[PDB]
RNA sequence: UAGUGAACCAGUACCGUGAGGGAAAGGUGAAAAGCACCCCGGAAGGGGAGUGAAAUAGAUCCUGAAACCGUGUGCCUACAACAAGUCAAAGCUCGUUAAUGAGUGAUGGCGUGCCUUUUGUAGAAUGAACCGGCGAGUUACGAUUGCAUGCGAGGUUAAGUC
RNA sequence: AUCCGGGAGUCAGACUGCGAGUGAUAAGAUCCGUAGUCGAAAGGGAAACAGCCCAGACCACCAGCUAAGGUCCCAAAAUAU
RNA sequence: GGUGUAGUGGUAGGAGAGCGUUCUAAGGGCGUUGAAGGUCGAUCGUGAGGACGGCUGGAGCGCUUAGAAGUGAGAAUGCCG
């Protein structure tokens, strides 16, 4: 009943150097090397599955500023009015009608400046 | 009943338990015996009473 | 119908990077400029690859081909053969190894 | 022709004879799709959102029940001995669209 | 993976703006002159491509330095030699080489990528009052800033 | 690398004056039919032509992984401080177990490896040159509890004979 | 929460509000009583930072709101009244 | 099966369910019209892991239920090549 290893080792590390395609060095052919940056890119994996909308906020936040500036109105009053004008538009949606429509960003923009006007 | 069909009693024979073989089952590294003192080495412990 | 013949020289004693610095010299040229080539480095190595291109101009001749004066050396290798090993007595009392080296060399004549 | 219009948590953007890839709608492949909360009607003269622009039913069709790629993740704390492992693949609805109020 | 704009190199026009500066401090230039070389003021950024500017600056320097600091704020340049720390400026910048006070007071003002360098090259300071650069027709700005 | 130390001319070669210590080394094909003859070279070695179902089965001879050494080419690279990845992304090249495709990657954000021992580690605490193979809670006899089974005021054989 | 029974690890702790000694009414010193965090806890802030302030991740999204702390540029938001 | 409400960081350690290797038994299968092994692929499941196809290979091996273990490697200034 000696049981011998024959198969199973190679699956693992070639199963691991698969996920090693395109590494900066000699980490596409070294067995204890390669099982460490794979777990340091799933470390950072995790941490930016949840920075992606940490930055994208601010880009649109960003483009919001500067098309509203355009319009005489500074980057916050724009949420306030709008939110008092009841208005529920994502920030991405802000964005891009802020690159491209100019007339609808000016007809928000009036009824913002309209809004708070009171 | 036939010899290709076999069904034990239910409930009435269990596994087992292998220590020492792998982080992730539980009981690798000290193999459910803990850090150093005399409980841990080989044959260790003191006698009865 | 079929050109470039082969021709290998197998186990040739000598090390395998010293014989890379030759065929710099030979990759992408005409047959009958590259043997004036060789014979003026005055190398180990030199005084093989001319053998290795004659009897690769031989099998182009007896084989296959004509045209000698249309021979271009289109691919050469060096790949390294088996190595010896011997041992050295050095001082206070141990010892340390010495490798001798060996080597694989190919040159394939294209036509054009 | 534009439509702004609420599906899930998401805001999404739409024109006529396009595709979406939505969330699921607990519909049949296939069948008819009738979404209900509009902000916006674009093109030429804009009907500015106030929340559930009234006569606003944006329609469409459906096309597959399918599922993006998998998600690797594991998670690790170095010098002491944790693997949690998974793998997370969720089901997704393309949407066709049709038919923009007229 | 969906739609937001990602600007591409030769889709943004770029402008040629002129900027005075009689009396007013160094601080508030800069930070309006800095803010226009990214990208800002301008609704399609992007953090990788240059949508800025072009800044021309007129009477360098003439700048103000409020209260004190006309003999106070104290550059310090080190030479990589032993004991080489050369303090040779003061606000003495005002009267020669008055580019060298804006080209450093916003060198400070960008990021130090690769463009925290193509952004800089995009000034141009002149302590006089004369454009070589007519040929490219500048607008100017006004500052209430 | 198992199984005697040893499947092979082994207590042999080798080491110590001595008592003593002690290795490595299996496999062509069904059949040797083991490449007549020609060609380059002093030969070794190769290229034709043959033998053979197969010669990338040519005597180091079944299959032939990894580190390691080379050749050719699709994309990038000479104002750049980089635990070497990951998120975002222009361009160029390609076309799959057809699907929200594949290769590369100018450019921006973020980011101090792996084990062990510790009140505490990126540590200038301690271990690994790299790849492959071997390499650690078992068994016998007793004791105690959980679960299951057959009988139940009863249960049950040992040594030993066929 | 109590009782009966099977199975263990632990006996080198640390700093910070507090309140007391020996110290010189000194120390990231030492020795205890009380509460928290680290040990065995990842995310935000204090430039970076085990123990301080906020808050305890089954997983995905290019959705929305607030705490601690912030709003001239790096770097997100007031050159606010 | 619905539908609600609640929970789901974690070292030493306690408990439960599974993947994978070699052999034995019984049933049922595959294979010179290409088995094991090797290489490549843009495939499936929550996990270890499992299929199919292209090439190389040249004689044996999977599938279901039960049983037995020389049953799983990356670290010992590990041993051998």
């Amino acid at each position: 009943a000696r049981v011998k290893g024959g198969t199973v080792t190679r699956k693992r590390r070639k199963k691991v150097l698969k996920l090693a395609k395109g590494y900066y060095g000699s980490k596409h052919t070294l067995f204890k090397s390669a099982k460490e940056q794979v777990m340091n890119s799933y470390y950072y994996a995790f941490r930016d599955r949840r920075q992606k909308k940490r930055d994208f906020r601010k880009l649109w936040i960003a483009r919001i500023n500067a098309a509203a500036r355009m319009n005489g109105l500074s980057y916050s009053k724009l949420m306030h009015g709008l939110k008092l004008a009841e208005i529920d538009i994502n920030r991405k949606m802000l964005a891009d009608l802020a690159v491209n429509d100019a007339a609808a960003f000016t007809a928000l923009a009036e009824q913002a400046k309209d809004a708070l006007s009171k | 009943m036939k010899l290709h069909e076999l069904k034990p009693a239910e409930g009435s024979r269990q596994v087992r338990n292998r220590v020492g073989r792998g982080t992730s089952s539980g009981n690798g590294k000290t193999a459910g015996r803990g850090q150093k003192g005399q409980k841990a080495r080989s044959g260790g412990g003191v006698r009865l009473g | 119908q079929i050109t470039s013949a082969k021709a290998t020289a197998k186990t040739v004693r000598t090390s395998p990077r010293k014989a890379r610095l030759v065929i710099d010299l030979i990759r992408g040229k005409s047959v009958a400029d590259a043997i004036s080539i060789l014979k003026f480095t005055p190398n180990k190595s030199a005084g093989i690859i001319e053998k290795v291109l004659m009897s690769a101009v031989a099998n182009a001749e007896n084989n296959f081909d004509l045209d000698v004066e249309s021979l271009v050396v289109s691919e050469a290798f060096v790949n390294e053969g088996p190595t010896m090993k011997r041992f050295r007595p050095r001082a206070k009392g141990s010892a340390s190894p010495i490798n001798k080296r060996t080597s694989h060399i190919t040159v394939v004549v294209t036509e054009k | 022709m534009y439509a702004i219009i609420k599906t899930g948590g998401k805001q999404v953007k739409v024109e006529v004879g396009q595709a979406i890839y939505v969330e699921k709608l607990n519909v049949e492949a296939g069948e008819k799709v009738v979404f209900d909360e509009v902000i916006l009607v674009g093109g030429e003269s804009t009907k500015v959102g106030a929340p559930t622009v009234a006569g606003a039913t944006v329609e469409g069709t459906v096309e597959k029940h399918g599922k993006q790629k998998k998600v690797v993740t594991f998670q690790y704390k170095p010098k002491k001995h944790s693997h949690r492992k998974q793998g997370h693949r969720q089901p997704y609805t393309k949407v066709m669209i049709e038919a923009i109020n007229a | 993976m969906r739609t937001t704009y990602m600007a591409k190199a030769g889709e943004v026009e770029r402008k040629w703006y002129v900027v005075d500066a009689t009396d007013v401090p160094l601080g508030r230039l800069s930070a309006v002159v800095a803010s226009v070389l990214r990208g800002k003021n301008k609704p399609t950024f992007t953090p990788h491509v240059d949508t800025g500017d072009f800044v021309i600056v007129i009477n360098a320097d003439k700048v103000k330095l409020t209260g004190k600091k006309a003999t106070d704020k104290i550059y310090y340049r080190h030479s990589m030699y032993p004991g080489g720390l050369k303090s040779v400026t003061a606000g003495e910048l005002r009267d020669k080489n008055s580019r060298r006070l804006i080209e450093t007071s916003v060198k400070g003002m960008l990021p130090k990528n690769t463009l925290g360098r193509k952004q800089f090259t995009k000034l141009n300071v002149y302590g006089g009052a004369e454009h070589p650069h007519a040929a490219q027709q500048p607008e100017v700005l006004d500052i209430t800033n």
